[PDB]
């Protein structure tokens, strides 16, 4: 309960992890293409 | 007893020489720098990625 530096080194370990799997899921907003990321704008908006 | 000075006498000493690597350089990349460069309209559009 006094900062101890075992914890601060495991949260940081949990945190860390968190935001490599975050980064991924960002990753599906990217837009890569002309339209949208959404594939269903995509498909509902364009010709076949 | 005779093997032993077979082999040149008198216990003589050489030598070898060996190197290991152990370490390459620091390299560091930045990669907003290397896509873009002074380029404004290129960094606004390598923000999404």
């Amino acid at each position: 309960d006094a900062t101890n530096s075992a914890l601060g080194k495991i949260q940081s370990v949990v945190n860390a992890n968190a935001e490599a799997l975050n980064n991924l899921l960002n990753q599906l907003s990217n837009r890569f293409g002309a339209i949208s990321a959404s594939l269903q704008e995509i498909l509902t908006r364009l010709e076949a | 007893g005779l093997y032993e000075m077979q082999i040149p006498t008198n216990f003589t000493i050489g030598h070898h020489e060996e190197f290991i690597q152990t370490r390459s350089p620091k390299v560091t990349i930045d990669c907003a720098a290397f896509v873009c460069g002074d380029n404004t309209a290129c960094r606004q559009q390598l923000v999404e990625y």
